[PDB]
């Protein structure tokens, strides 16, 4: 049962049974949204806090989708920085540790570019989602046309590759943040 | 439609932002999200202008200097730019090497320096994120008007099956047109969370940016002291951090009022309302509540005039002798113009929105109000004249006696229970500081007396004014059909006596003469008990001694700014305190004459022009054919004239005298 | 249609230039491209002041780049210009030769208006960014400097109409002034 | 400055000015880049206040229209 | 029937119901019944968890920060895990490694995650737009943790929930007693 | 021409008929419509018995494409009734 309450009006409607209600997968206590159905990632649906019921699907999406990409190069930037890897060059060689880099690199000037950069990037990419919400062009949560060409043809198997970009993103949203909590806590690199 | 006269565009103009009268705004729904609309791109301007402000002061001002030394220091608002200026010398406002710069009389500085603002960095940032507000509040009306659209698609394109789906043409816009949970929402978290968050912001902030020592946050920072720091002259920062956490608290409290998002909990302002001595209103009406809501703002403008010019809460914002003055009036002014568009408002839901029962039922306060609306204006005539005519007698007894030079001989009555309150509160105030107060307490005598009753005369005679407006909007004794005509209207014509001025907009317009009489009684006696408070008490008993040691003696530095001797820094201030003048005086001719005189005058430039042998052959005059304006039209216009040279003309006097 | 705003009720063609289908489908080809190249110049003008990528800040912004930047790296950057020229064509079915289907999907299945606005203001943006852009390469070649840092210097009346302000407040150059307040303007 | 004030001639109240403009040109750019924004944002809005609401929407427009799931429940609880 | 139905006001003996309520508040309060049942089940569960948690530190500790961790009895074992905040639930910014002394304890942690938990949970089971029949009299109470271990037979579960209920009735009385106990006495285990 | 069957007083009130076709031209409206506002006034004052609109169950929402007219109305009737039994049943539940 998909439906909140039978019936024409609200003070006579009746419930459906609870055998026959949809049950969320992930908490079995909650009846399934409902509004992220026919999304990636929809097979265990998980809303406990109901933010789908205030704001589309579409805007969370591509909102989940920022971050898990976000914080996939953060993690994968942080690790390469405290394994030492670094740009060749004597500004990039001069800061010792990540935990500084932010600050060094804002003293040094670089970091202003590139936010510019970022936030020309980001205005285009606001436009963009307030056109694909719109609908006004043909465009989903989180998609910029880059790398079409390797999305896989069959519609199953493009499922899977978004389905492991949404969990690779969410395993690093959380291996970000305690990469980054550990190492201000501590002072080490990555391994710790 | 090409058939168009010049009076289009003041037509068009007079009405740009009266979106219920709309061509093709179908519905309620239109009309809402329309306004709310509205709302966001006034939000995004008052961002911009806050925005702006922090701008020019962190750039073209010298907020750094002035932080070190603001007692004997005057804050900058901005630079001057200005092509017309002389080259050959410098002008009064540069230091003979440099850029021109204007004196602030804003407080902006008072504000940002007891906030906790230290740098211009700090004051670039909130620049840049109060930009960046105005971007979100821009882009939340795009979001809005975008999702209620996306709702009449679904509703398009989806219906319930029993013929009753018409029942949801009423709830398209429910969340712009429900009132209890936005009442719970506003009171709680736009109101008594947004007081704990200051509370949280002063604490981290501005507390230690006042204190030299660095300490811990803690209840320390809470206090209940009263009064003026002496140091910064200003109400303690760790008590500000207290009230409005209290005040916090107990508007988070009552925020749970009203059943908002759950049926479960909450009562519901429908059911308050039958049940409460007034028995029901059309809450639904946008026009009720504006109205309102901009009498509720017109009181807490005044409240703000008042207190904080009487305990001063921003640094050193008492030892500016101008910018006291210039917030003071600047509120009052606010206030003032609030309060007559509440008035304003309700005439006008009465006009369109209230639904009147039949006549003999008696249900509805407005109702029962209609019923002796006699009642009412005769009273308040009453009170009004009596107020004017023993006001006025006695100043003149006074005036008089004084001419004659028997000062012995003036009416001086001893405003007793004044004095009486103020001797109440004051024995409070030694209680609680036994357990200082500047300016909450003043002398007060018989000359604050009979200003305070000329005040009351002006309150009096301006709520006549729009109470009579609102009373007669709907029907009047020389005019009962005056439900089926619009809100202002020329006239009724030459017969049953003569018509002029009959409309519910006739009023406002002469109470907006008032209200504007009585702000400027109240602006002079403040200013006047603020210059001299001396020679107020002693002479302010005799209305020569207002026309004299008042206006005449302190018009000199103004009038003096410019002359054939040179300029000085007040000389801006000097040439619009006549362009004020003017403006002033041209509203005299769009008040006095009317329409016909100048409708005849446009025929005979018309004919010149259509005559004219070049002229003729290029323009018609068909389109867009000129005309006098309208009774209506000229009216406004030249209320706008009459208002803008009067309140204008004030500013440049009080920063020449308090300057 | 296309290219034609409010200002122009008709197509501006003194010259009849386009008399033929063929030369004005050319003619709007060569102007799309040239409009191209003339927006990416322009903000390439602009953004070098601001800030320079890592290892270019010895080389000169304007002009002077031509002379500063190694013969190499003309060769390579030409190099580049044209593998993209000789190697990218018009998407089959697109709008024409201007069309290398480059952002097609914000443009497919739209309203014809739009399209058509979105076009012209492509078509307006590339004849300002060309009229800019000979602007900027002749101040700079003139006056030895990019037109930014010169601006900076000596403010948007330099050396070449400073006599015309010479007597202006905020702006007065002229001899024996209380104050200069030439580089302010 | 000429000051024309009597209070500031009595007290000798100063307008101090600074050295340097408090302010640079990139600040001045960063902050201008910010009012574009705005601006462009702010045609759209004006734009859209302007053709107000297109009920047409439901006939050609895309998709099939969406209420959201608290909009409902606010509809449902009613005024 | 009493209290909508409500399981949990059956006496010992068969054939009379003890019906507990002796101010009427089922009857007063009728459409709360769900919620007074669900906080009737947390406070069993909490108090059940406690009694034990009362018993149990005296017999084993384990070896975290001694600030707290080295509590003489369970009495000041609270006191001793809350810290010495500036205000009662705020975490020290200056100061977030409690060198000053004025840092938050584990307790805030723990909750902090109990929060986290009930938000989740109760809140979801109760508020959510996309769950319309909500908390009701069947299902107060459930949040389907376990609920495959509970026998088939209705009858069977009636009991099980009805053991439930009495034990957690049981170690409210128990733990109140304990506790006050504990601070008057300050004693072991048998005052706990 | 433009005539109208009764005193000038007769007018409906302009705020009654509002989003209707004399959305601001109460002098306008057809006697039938001047007749049928003034009832509806006379009707609305008597609130302790008011039918009050059954709120709309949006979850009973179906797509236009997805019976007799008269039919469907028999139904809206039985739908009311049902509401009308359970109001009179929750009220009399305390009272
Ligand atoms: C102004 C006076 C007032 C009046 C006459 C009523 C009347 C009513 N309210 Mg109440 N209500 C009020 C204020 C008022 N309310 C305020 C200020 C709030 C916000 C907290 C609420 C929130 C509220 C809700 C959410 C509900 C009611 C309901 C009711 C009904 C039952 C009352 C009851 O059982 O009280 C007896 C109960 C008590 C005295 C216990 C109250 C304890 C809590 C904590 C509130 C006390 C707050 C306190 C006054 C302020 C603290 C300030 C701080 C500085 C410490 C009744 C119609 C219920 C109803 O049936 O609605 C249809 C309902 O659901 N009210
Ligand atoms: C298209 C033009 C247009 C524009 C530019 C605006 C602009 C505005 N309207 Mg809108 N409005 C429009 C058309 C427009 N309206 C139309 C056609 C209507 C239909 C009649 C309305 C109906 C309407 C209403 C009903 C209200 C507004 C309000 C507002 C404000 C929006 C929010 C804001 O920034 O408030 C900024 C305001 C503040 C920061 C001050 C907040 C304090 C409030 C105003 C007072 C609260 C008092 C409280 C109720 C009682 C206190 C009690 C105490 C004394 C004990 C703003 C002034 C609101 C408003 O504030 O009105 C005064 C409001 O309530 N408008
Ligand atoms: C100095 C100029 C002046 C004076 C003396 C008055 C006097 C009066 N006006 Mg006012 N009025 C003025 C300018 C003035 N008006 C202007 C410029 C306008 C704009 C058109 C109005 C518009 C206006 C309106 C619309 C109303 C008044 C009313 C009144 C009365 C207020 C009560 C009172 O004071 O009674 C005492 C009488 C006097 C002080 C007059 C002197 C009598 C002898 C000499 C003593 C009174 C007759 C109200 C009224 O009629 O209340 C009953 C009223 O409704 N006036
Ligand atoms: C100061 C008040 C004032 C002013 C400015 C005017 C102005 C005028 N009145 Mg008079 N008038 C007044 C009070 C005033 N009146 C009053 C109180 C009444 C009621 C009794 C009348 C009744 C009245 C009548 C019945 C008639 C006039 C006429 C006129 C016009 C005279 C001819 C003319 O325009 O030449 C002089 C114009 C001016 C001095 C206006 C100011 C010009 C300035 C100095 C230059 C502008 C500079 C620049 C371009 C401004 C650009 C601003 C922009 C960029 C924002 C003129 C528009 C007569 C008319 O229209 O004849 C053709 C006429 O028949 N008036
Ligand atoms: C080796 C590199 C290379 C190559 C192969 C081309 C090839 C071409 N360019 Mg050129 N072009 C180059 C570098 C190159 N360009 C560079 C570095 C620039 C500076 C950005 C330009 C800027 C440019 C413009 C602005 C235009 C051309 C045009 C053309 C075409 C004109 C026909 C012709 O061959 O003459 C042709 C496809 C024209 C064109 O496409 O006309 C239809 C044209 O309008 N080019
Ligand atoms: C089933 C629960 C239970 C049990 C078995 C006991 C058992 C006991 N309590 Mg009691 N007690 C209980 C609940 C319980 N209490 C509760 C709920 C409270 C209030 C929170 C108290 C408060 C209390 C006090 C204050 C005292 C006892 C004491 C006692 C002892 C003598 C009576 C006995 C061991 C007495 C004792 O010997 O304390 C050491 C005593 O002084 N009890
Ligand atoms: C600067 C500080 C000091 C001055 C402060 C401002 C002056 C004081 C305010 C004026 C007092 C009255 C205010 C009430 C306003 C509403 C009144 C109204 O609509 O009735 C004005 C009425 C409305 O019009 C009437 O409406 C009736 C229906 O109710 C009928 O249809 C009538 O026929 C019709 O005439 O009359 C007019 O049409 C007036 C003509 C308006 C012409 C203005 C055109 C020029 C505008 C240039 C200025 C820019 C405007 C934007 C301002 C920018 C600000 C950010
Ligand atoms: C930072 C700290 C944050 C803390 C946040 C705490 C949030 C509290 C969560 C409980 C609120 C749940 C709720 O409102 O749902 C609504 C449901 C109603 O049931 C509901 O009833 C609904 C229909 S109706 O309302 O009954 O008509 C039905 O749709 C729904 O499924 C059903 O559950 O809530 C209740 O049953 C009433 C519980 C009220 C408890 C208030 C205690 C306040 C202190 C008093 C002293
Ligand atoms: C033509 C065109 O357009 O471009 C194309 C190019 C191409 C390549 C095809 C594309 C792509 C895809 C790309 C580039 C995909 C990149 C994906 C990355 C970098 C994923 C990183 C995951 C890191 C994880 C999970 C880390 C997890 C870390 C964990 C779990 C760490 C865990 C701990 O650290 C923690 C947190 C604390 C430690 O103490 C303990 C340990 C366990 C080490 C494009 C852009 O789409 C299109
Ligand atoms: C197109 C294409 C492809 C491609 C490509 C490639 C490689 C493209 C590369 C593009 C590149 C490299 C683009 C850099 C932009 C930098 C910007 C915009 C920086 C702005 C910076 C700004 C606006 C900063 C401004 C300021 O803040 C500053 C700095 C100082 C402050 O005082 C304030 C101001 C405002 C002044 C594929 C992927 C190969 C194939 C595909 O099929 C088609
Ligand atoms: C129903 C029934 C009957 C009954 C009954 C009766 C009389 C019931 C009475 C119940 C009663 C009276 C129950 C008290 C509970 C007290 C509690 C939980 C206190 C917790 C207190 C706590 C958790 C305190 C903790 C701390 O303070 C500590 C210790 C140290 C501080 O540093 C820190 C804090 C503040 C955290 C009859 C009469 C027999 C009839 C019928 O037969 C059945
Ligand atoms: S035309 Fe003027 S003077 Fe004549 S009745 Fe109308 S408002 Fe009065």
């Amino acid at each position: 049962a998909t439906k909140l309450s039978e019936g024409p009006f609200i003070e006579t409607e009746t419930y459906p049974a609870p055998k026959e209600m949809e049950m969320s997968a992930a908490v079995p206590f909650l009846r399934y949204p409902q509004v992220l159905k026919g999304w990636v990632g929809e097979e265990k649906g998980f809303d406990p806090l109901g933010v789908t019921d205030a704001l589309p699907v579409y805007w969370v999406r591509e909102a989940e989708l920022k971050h898990g990409r976000v914080c996939m190069l953060a993690t994968v930037g942080w690790i390469a920085t405290d394994l030492g890897m670094r740009f060749p060059g004597d500004q990039f060689q001069s800061v010792q540790t990540t935990l500084e880099a932010h600050d060094k690199m804002v003293e040094a000037g670089l970091m202003a570019p590139f936010l510019g950069a970022v936030g020309t990037f980001e205005l285009y990419s606001l436009w963009l989602f307030f056109k694909g919400w719109e609908m006004e062009v043909n465009r989903d949560a989180g998609d910029f046309f880059l790398g079409k060409q390797f999305l896989p043809k069959e519609p199953a198997k493009e499922k899977d590759m978004r389905l492991k970009e949404l969990e690779n993103g969410r395993l690093a949203m959380f291996a970000f943040s305690g990469i980054v909590t550990q190492a201000a806590m501590t002072g080490q690199a990555w391994p710790f | 439609n090409g058939r168009c006269a010049t009076s289009r565009y003041l037509q068009v103009m007079g009405s740009i932002h009266d979106i219920e009268s709309y061509f093709a705004l179908d519905n309620t729904l239109s009309l809402n999200l329309q306004i709310f609309t509205a709302h966001w791109g006034h939000l995004a301007i008052i961002l911009m202008w806050i925005s702006g402000n922090l701008y020019h002061i962190a750039s073209n001002a010298n907020y750094s200097l002035w932080i070190k030394n603001p007692i004997p220091s005057m804050p900058i608002a901005h630079n001057i730019w200005d092509p017309h200026f002389t080259s050959s010398t410098s002008t009064p406002y540069s230091h003979t090497t440099t850029a021109a710069v204007l004196i602030a009389y804003s407080g902006i500085y008072n504000q940002l320096y007891t906030s906790g603002f230290s740098t211009v960095n700090q004051i670039y940032k909130a620049t840049f994120a109060f930009s960046c507000l105005a971007v979100i509040s821009i882009l939340l009306a795009k979001i809005h008007i975008r999702t209620h659209s996306e709702v009449l698609h679904n509703s398009a394109t989806h219906a319930s099956q029993i013929p009753s789906f018409f029942q949801l043409l009423y709830f398209l816009d429910v969340g712009i047109s429900s009132i209890n949970i936005r009442l719970n929402f506003h009171t709680g978290v736009l109101v008594g969370f947004f007081s704990i968050a200051y509370t949280g912001h002063l604490l981290d902030v501005a507390i230690p940016a006042s204190r030299a020592p660095l300490s811990h946050t803690s209840l320390s920072y809470l206090t209940f002291f009263g009064g003026l720091k002496s140091d910064t002259a200003s109400l303690y920062l760790t008590d500000i951090a207290h009230h409005h956490l209290a005040i916090g608290v107990i508007f988070v409290y009552i925020g749970h009022l009203y059943s908002s998002c759950s049926t479960a909990l909450g009562t519901y302002i429908r059911d308050m309302l039958y049940t409460s001595a007034i028995y029901m209103f059309q809450i639904k009406s946008l026009h009720l509540a504006l109205s309102l809501a901009l009498a509720g703002c017109a009181v807490l403008t005044s409240a703000t005039a008042q207190h904080i010019y009487s305990l001063t809460p921003y640094f050193y914002l008492s030892y500016d002798y101008v910018t006291s003055v210039t917030l003071y009036v600047h509120h009052s002014y606010i206030a003032s113009f609030l309060a007559i568009a509440s008035h304003a408002h309700a005439a006008i839901t009465l006009v369109r929105d209230w639904v009147a029962p039949l006549e003999l039922e008696s249900s509805c306060t407005i109702a029962r109000i209609h019923t002796h609306k006699a009642a009412i204006i005769s009273h308040l005539s009453w009170v009004s004249l009596w107020l004017g005519f023993h006001t006025l007698a006695i100043y003149s007894h006074n005036d008089t006696n004084m001419a004659f030079g028997s000062p012995s001989k003036q009416i001086l009555i001893e405003p007793t229970n004044a004095q009486l309150i103020q001797e109440s509160s004051g024995k409070a105030l030694y209680s609680f500081a036994i357990n200082s107060f500047g300016s909450f307490i003043y002398p007060i005598g018989p000359g604050d007396l009979y200003v305070h009753h000329a005040i009351a005369l002006g309150l009096h005679v301006t709520v006549l004014i729009l109470l009579k407006g609102a009373l007669e909007a709907r029907g009047s004794k020389l005019m009962p059909d005056k439900m089926e005509h619009s809100f202002g209207f020329s006239c009724d014509g030459p017969g049953r006596g003569g018509t002029c001025d009959i409309s519910a907009w006739d009023c406002f317009y002469l109470a907006m003469f008032w209200m504007l009489n009585t702000n400027a009684w109240i602006d002079f006696y403040f200013h006047y008990k603020y210059l001299a408070p001396r020679q107020f008490s002693e002479s302010s008993t005799y209305l020569e001694s207002w026309f004299r040691d008042y206006l005449w003696f302190n018009s000199a530095p103004l009038i003096r700014a410019y002359s054939a001797l040179g300029t000085n820094d007040l000389s801006v201030q000097a040439w619009f305190f006549l362009l004020t003048h003017l403006a002033w005086a041209t509203g005299f001719m769009f008040l006095i004459s009317w329409r016909g005189y100048w409708q005849e005058l446009i025929d005979i430039i018309l004919y010149m022009h259509l005559k004219t042998p070049i002229l003729i052959d290029l323009w018609n005059g068909g389109v867009y054919t000129p005309l006098a304006l309208s009774i209506v039209q000229a009216r406004f216009i030249g209320l706008v004239h009459f208002t803008a040279g009067l309140i204008l003309t004030y500013p440049p006097f009080i920063i020449s005298t308090t300057s | 249609a296309v290219g034609v705003c409010l200002p122009l009720t008709d197509k501006f063609d003194p010259l009849n230039l386009a008399s033929t289908d063929e030369k004005l489908e050319r003619y709007t080809q060569v102007e799309i491209k040239h409009g191209r190249v003339a927006m990416i110049a322009v903000v390439g003008y602009i953004m070098p002041e601001i800030f320079r990528f890592p290892g270019c800040e010895s080389f000169q912004h304007g002009l002077a780049a031509l002379e500063s930047i190694p013969l190499e790296g003309w060769v390579q950057l030409a190099a580049l210009v044209g593998a993209h020229e000789v190697l990218v064509k018009p998407r089959a079915g697109g709008l024409g030769t201007s069309d290398f289907g480059l952002g097609t999907e914000l443009l497919d299945g739209i309203e014809e208006p739009e399209l058509e606005r979105k076009l012209t203001a492509e078509r307006n943006n590339g004849r300002l960014a060309m009229v800019a852009i000979m602007g900027l390469m002749v101040q700079d070649g003139m006056f030895g400097e990019p037109p930014l840092s010169y601006m900076s210097k000596n403010g948007w009346w330099g050396e070449g109409v400073q006599y015309f302000v010479q007597h202006l407040n905020n702006c007065q150059s002229f001899s024996g002034s209380f104050v200069d307040n030439a580089g302010v303007c | 400055r000429v000051p024309g004030g009597k209070r500031t001639k009595e007290l000798g109240l100063v307008v101090p000015i600074p050295e340097e403009d408090g302010l640079t040109d990139g600040q001045i750019a960063a902050l201008f880049v910010v009012a574009l924004v705005v601006l462009i944002a702010a045609v759209d809005l004006a734009r859209s206040l302007y053709f107000g609401l297109q009920p047409n929407k439901f006939k050609t427009a895309k998709g099939k229209g969406s209420i959201t799931p608290f909009m409902k429940r606010l509809i449902e609880n009613g005024f | 029937p009493f209290a909508g139905g409500l399981i949990g006001g059956e006496s010992a003996f068969a054939g009379q119901d003890f019906n507990f309520d002796p101010l009427g508040l089922a009857t007063k309060c009728e459409k709360f019944l769900p919620w007074f049942r669900e906080a009737e089940l947390k406070h069993g569960r909490i108090a059940m968890l406690a009694w034990v948690g009362l018993v149990a530190p005296e017999f084993v500790r384990i070896p975290g920060p001694e600030q707290c961790y080295g509590a003489k009895t369970v009495v000041e074992a609270h006191n001793a895990c809350a810290g010495d905040p500036y205000f009662p639930f705020i975490i020290d910014a200056t100061d977030f490694y409690g060198k000053d002394g004025h840092q938050v304890g584990p307790l805030f942690q723990v909750f902090a995650f109990c929060g986290a938990v009930e938000m989740l949970t109760t809140f979801a089971k109760t508020a959510n737009v996309s769950n319309k029949p909500g908390l009701t009299l069947a299902n107060a109470g459930d949040y389907r943790l376990g609920a495959n271990f509970l026998p088939e037979d209705e009858a069977k579960a009636k009991e099980m929930k009805l053991k439930e209920l009495k034990n957690g009735r049981l170690a409210m009385l128990a733990f109140g007693g304990a506790i006050t106990q504990a601070t008057l006495t300050g004693n072991g285990f048998p005052w706990l | 021409v433009n005539g109208r069957p009764f005193t000038i007083r007769g007018n409906p009130q302009q705020s009654e008929l509002k989003w209707t076709k004399y959305h601001m031209k109460s002098y306008e409206a057809d006697p039938l419509t001047t007749l049928f506002i003034k009832a509806r006034v006379m009707a609305f004052q008597d609130i302790p018995n008011l039918f009050a609109l059954p709120q709309p169950n949006m979850e009973e929402m179906v797509p236009v494409e997805e019976y007799t007219k008269q039919e469907y109305t028999t139904r809206l009737m039985e739908a009311l009734k049902r509401v009308q039994d359970d109001r009179k049943a929750k009220e009399a539940k305390s009272l």
